[PDB]
């Protein structure tokens, strides 16, 4: 028959991959207590007005 | 009529002195009230982090 077949991974990947993965958006500009670090900045923002 | 006319206008300043600093407790409470309305709209989208 007309058959295909794929790459069928199964993956040894590592906790520092993880690790990092987690950083970025966990540390990121993006982080989501970064998105406080903002919050912070405009409670700032908006106690001053 | 002078005394009526004057002894009257004392009470209505007076008066708008009591509505003054009411209007003061509200225009400030609500001066505080947008702030909130940041304050759900910032949480939420804390909230909202994927």
């Amino acid at each position: 028959s007309d058959v295909n077949i794929t790459s069928k991974p199964i993956e040894g990947k590592g906790i520092f991959s993880k690790l990092k993965a987690t950083l970025q958006e966990m540390t990121g500009k993006d982080g989501s207590i970064t998105k406080y670090d903002e919050s912070l900045t405009n409670d700032i923002k908006s106690l001053n007005t | 009529r002078l005394e009526y006319e004057i002894k009257t206008l004392e009470q209505v300043k007076e008066s708008t002195s009591r509505a003054q600093e009411m209007t003061q407790n509200s225009m400030k409470a609500l001066q505080d009230m947008v702030k909130l309305l940041e304050d759900f709209k910032v949480k939420v989208t804390q909230a909202a982090s994927d």
